[PDB]
C-alpha cells in the first residue's frame, strides 16, 4: 500500500516495484507497471516467468550480477518501453523476438557478455530511440540494415564489441539519429556516404577500427555536427573542404590513418573549433593561415606529418592555445615570436623539424609553459637569459641543434624544472654555478657540446637523479662534494679531460646504478670505496684512463654489476677478485697489464683471446684432477 | 564499463 519501494495504482493495486542499494544477493501478483530491481548483487538467471506481467511497461534489472541468457519471454510484455538490463553477466544472443516489442523506447543492453549477431527483428521496433549494446566484446556480425527502419533513433552504441564489415548505407534513414558511437570494434570498409542524410547528427565515434576508404565529402552537410572522432583506421584521400561549413564543430579527431593532401583553408570559417588533431598521418602542404582564425582553439596536433612552410606569425590570433604540437614534419624558418601573444600555452613540441634561427626570447615570458620541446632542428643563437622568466617551465628539451655560447645563469631561477637536455650542441664555457638554485632538477644532460671548465659539488643540485656531461671539454678533478648527490642514479662524465683520483666521496652516493668515467685522464689507484657502492648494477666504466695498481678487492663486493669496463688502462696483477661475480655479463679488461690465470668455466671462456693477448701474462688454465 | 569517448592521446617528446 503505502510502504517504501511500493506504489499503488489509484485502484489500489499495486502499481511498482522499486528497490535499490540494498546489498542483497541470491535470485529473485499481476496489475504490475513498473518493476526496478538493480544495483542489489542479484545473482543467478533472470527469472523466466517474467513475461507472465502483462502489464509491465519498464523492467530495470541493471548493475546486478545475473547470468543465463535473456530469456524469450522476457519479450511477451508488449507494453514494455524501457528494458534495462545492462551492466550483468548475461551471456547468449540476443533474441530475434526482440522485434516482437512494439513500443519499445529504450534498450540497455550494454556491459553483458552478450554473444551472436544484432538480429534484423532491430527494424520492426518503430519507437526505439536509444539502443546501447556496447562493451559486449562478442557481439560480432554487421550492424543489420534493418536498423534504418528505427526512425525514432536517437542514441546509438555499439562500442567496444566485435562489431563488422561496413556501416550500412541504410545508417541515412536516421533522421533523428545524434549520436553514433561504435568505436574500438572491428568495423571495416568504407563509412557510407549516405551518413551525410542523418541531419540531426552531432558525434560520430567511429575510432578505433579498420575503416578505409575516404571521409565522405557528404559529412560536410550535417549542420549540427559537433565532434567527429575518426582515429586510429585506415583511412584514405584527402580531408574534405566542406568540414568548415559545419559551424558546431567544437572538436575533429582524424589522428594515425593514411590521409593525405593538405589541412583544408575552409577549416578558417569554423568558429566552434576547439581541438584539431591530425596526427600520425601523410598530410602535405603549408599550415594555412585562415587556421589562425579558428579563435577557440585549445588544442593543435599537427604532429608526424609532411607539413612544410613556416609557422604563421597571425598564430598570436590563438588567444586560448594551451597545447601546440607539429612535432616530426617539415617546418622551415624561425619560430614566430608572436607565438608568444598565445598566453594560455601549457605545452610546445615542434621537434624535428627544419626550423633555424634563434629561439625568440618572447617564448619565455610565458607564464604557464610547462614543456618545451625543440629537439633536433636546426636552431642557433644563444640561449636567452630571459629563460629565468619562464615561471612553470618542467620539461625543457633543446637538444640535437646548433646553440651556441653559454648556459644562462638565470637558468636557476626556474624551480620547477625537472628534466633539461641540451645535449648535442655547441655550447661552450663553464656549467654555471648558478644551476645549483634549481630545486626540482632530476635529469641533467649536457653531452655532446663544447662545455669547459672544471666542475663543483656546490653547482649541482643535490635532487639531481641523471647526469650526463660526456663528449665535452670538462677539467681538472672530479670534486669531492660529488658526494653529497645521494639521489644521483646514472653519472656519465665520459669523454672528457678529467684528472686525478676518483674521490673516496664517491662512495656515499648510495643509489648510484651507473657510473661512466670512460676516455679522460684519471690516474693513481682505483679507490676501495668504489666497490662499496653495492646499487651498481647497470654500469662501471673506467675505460681510457690511465688507471694503475690492481682492481681493489672490494670489487667482489659488486654482486649487483652486469657490464663492467676497465680496459685501456695501466692496471696489473690478476682477476681472482672477479671470479666470484655471477652476475656480470659483459667484461672489458683489454689492453692492460694484466697476468695470471683465470679458471676454464664458460664466462672466462667467453672472452675474446684477442682480449688477453693486449695483456701481460693472462690466460685460462685447467684445474688439476685431484 | 567500457571507456568512455576519448580522442587519441598526444604524444610528446
Ligand atoms: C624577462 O624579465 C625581464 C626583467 O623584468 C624583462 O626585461 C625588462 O623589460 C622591461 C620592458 O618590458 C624593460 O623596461 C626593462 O628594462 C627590462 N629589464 C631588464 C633587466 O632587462 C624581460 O622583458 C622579460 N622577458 C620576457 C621574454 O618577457
Ligand atoms: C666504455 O667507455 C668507452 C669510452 O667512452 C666506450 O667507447 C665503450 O664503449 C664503453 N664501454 C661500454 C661497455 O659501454
Ligand atoms: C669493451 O667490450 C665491450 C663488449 O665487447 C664493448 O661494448 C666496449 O666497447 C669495449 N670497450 C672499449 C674501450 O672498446
Amino acid at each position: 500500500c503505502n510502504w517504501t519501494g511500493v506504489k499503488c495504482n489509484r485502484r489500489g493495486e499495486v502499481s511498482e516495484i522499486q528497490l535499490k542499494e540494498k546489498q542483497l544477493q541470491g535470485s529473485l501478483l499481476k496489475s504490475l507497471t513498473s518493476l526496478t530491481l538493480s544495483s542489489l548483487q542479484l545473482t543467478g538467471v533472470i527469472p523466466k516467468e517474467i513475461g507472465d506481467f502483462t502489464e509491465l511497461e519498464l523492467l530495470d534489472l541493471s548493475d546486478n550480477s545475473l547470468s543465463g541468457d535473456i530469456p524469450v519471454e522476457i519479450f511477451r510484455l508488449k507494453k514494455l518501453k524501457t528494458l534495462s538490463l545492462n551492466t550483468n553477466n548475461l551471456e547468449g544472443h540476443i533474441p530475434m523476438e526482440i522485434g516482437n516489442l512494439s513500443g519499445l523506447v529504450e534498450l540497455m543492453l550494454f556491459d553483458n557478455k552478450l554473444s551472436g549477431e544484432i538480429p534484423r527483428s532491430i527494424g520492426e521496433l518503430k519507437n526505439l530511440q536509444v539502443l546501447r549494446a556496447g562493451g559486449n566484446k562478442n557481439l560480432r556480425g554487421e550492424l543489420p540494415w534493418e536498423i534504418g527502419n528505427c526512425e525514432n533513433l536517437v542514441m546509438l552504441g555499439l562500442a567496444e564489441t566485435s562489431l563488422s564489415g561496413k556501416l550500412p548505407a541504410s545508417i541515412g534513414n536516421l533522421k533523428r539519429v545524434q549520436t553514433i558511437a561504435i568505436y574500438t570494434s572491428l568495423l571495416s570498409g568504407p563509412i557510407p556516404d549516405e551518413i551525410g542524410y542523418c541531419t540531426e547528427l552531432q558525434n560520430l565515434y567511429l575510432y578505433q577500427n579498420s575503416i578505409s576508404g575516404s571521409i565522405p565529402t557528404t559529412i560536410g552537410g550535417l549542420k549540427k555536427l559537433q565532434s567527429l572522432l575518426l582515429w586510429q583506421n585506415n583511412l584514405v584521400g584527402k580531408i574534405p573542404t566542406e568540414l568548415g561549413n559545419c559551424p558546431e564543430l567544437w572538436l575533429i579527431d582524424f589522428s594515425e590513418n593514411l590521409l593525405t593532401g593538405t589541412i583544408p583553408r575552409s577549416f578558417g570559417k569554423l568558429e566552434n573549433l576547439q581541438e584539431l588533431q591530425l596526427s600520425v598521418n601523410q598530410i602535405s602542404g603549408t599550415i594555412p593561415e585562415e587556421l589562425t582564425n579558428c579563435t577557440k582553439l585549445t588544442h593543435l596536433e599537427i604532429d608526424n606529418n609532411l607539413i612544410t612552410g613556416e609557422i604563421p606569425s597571425l598564430m598570436s590570433n590563438l588567444r586560448s592555445l594551451t597545447m601546440f604540437f607539429a612535432w616530426q614534419n617539415k617546418l622551415t624558418g624561425n619560430i614566430p615570436q608572436s607565438l608568444s601573444q598565445c598566453r594560455e600555452l601549457q605545452a610546445i613540441d615542434l621537434s624535428y623539424n627544419s626550423l633555424s634561427g634563434s629561439i625568440p626570447k618572447e617564448i619565455f615570458g610565458l607564464r604557464n609553459l610547462t614543456k618545451l620541446l625543440l629537439l633536433s632542428n636546426d636552431l642557433s643563437g644563444f640561449i636567452p637569459p630571459d629563460i629565468g622568466n619562464c615561471t612553470n617551465l618542467y620539461r625543457l628539451r633543446l637538444n640535437g641543434n646548433r646553440l651556441a655560447g653559454s648556459i644562462p645563469s638565470e637558468i636557476g631561477n626556474l624551480k620547477n624544472l625537472n628534466f633539461v637536455d641540451i645535449s648535442e650542441n655547441r655550447l661552450v664555457g663553464s656549467i654555471p654555478p648558478a644551476i645549483s638554485g634549481c630545486e626540482s632538477l632530476e635529469f641533467l644532460d649536457l653531452h655532446t657540446n663544447s662545455l669547459s671548465g672544471s666542475l663543483l659539488g656546490t653547482t649541482l643540485p643535490k635532487s639531481l637523479k641523471f647526469i650526463d656531461f660526456s663528449d665535452n671539454a670538462l677539467s681538472s678533478t672530479l670534486p669531492p662534494g660529488i658526494g653529497l648527490l645521494t639521489e644521483l642514479t646514472k653519472l656519465n662524465l665520459a669523454k672528457n679531460r678529467l684528472s686525478g683520483e676518483i674521490p673516496r666521496e664517491i662512495s656515499t652516493c648510495r643509489s648510484l646504478q651507473l657510473l661512466n668515467l670512460g676516455e679522460n685522464d684519471f690516474s693513481g689507484e682505483i679507490p676501495d670505496e668504489l666497490g662499496q657502492i653495492p646499487s651498481l648494477a647497470i654500469s662501471l666504466n673506467l675505460s681510457c684512463n690511465r688507471f694503475v695498481g690492481e682492481i681493489p678487492s672490494r670489487f667482489s663486493d659488486l654482486k649487483n654489476l652486469g657490464v663492467l669496463d676497465v680496459s685501456h688502462n695501466q692496471l696489473t696483477g690478476n682477476l681472482n677478485v672477479l671470479t666470484d661475480l655471477q652476475n656480470l655479463v659483459s667484461l672489458n679488461i683489454s689492453y692492460n697489464d694484466f697476468s695470471g690465470d683465470l679458471p676454464n668455466t664458460p664466462f672466462f671462456r667467453r672472452l675474446p683471446l684477442s682480449d688477453l693477448a693486449s695483456n701481460r701474462g693472462l690466460y685460462i688454465s685447467n684445474a688439476i684432477s685431484t | 564499463d567500457y571507456s568512455n569517448p576519448g580522442h587519441h592521446p598526444p604524444r610528446h617528446n
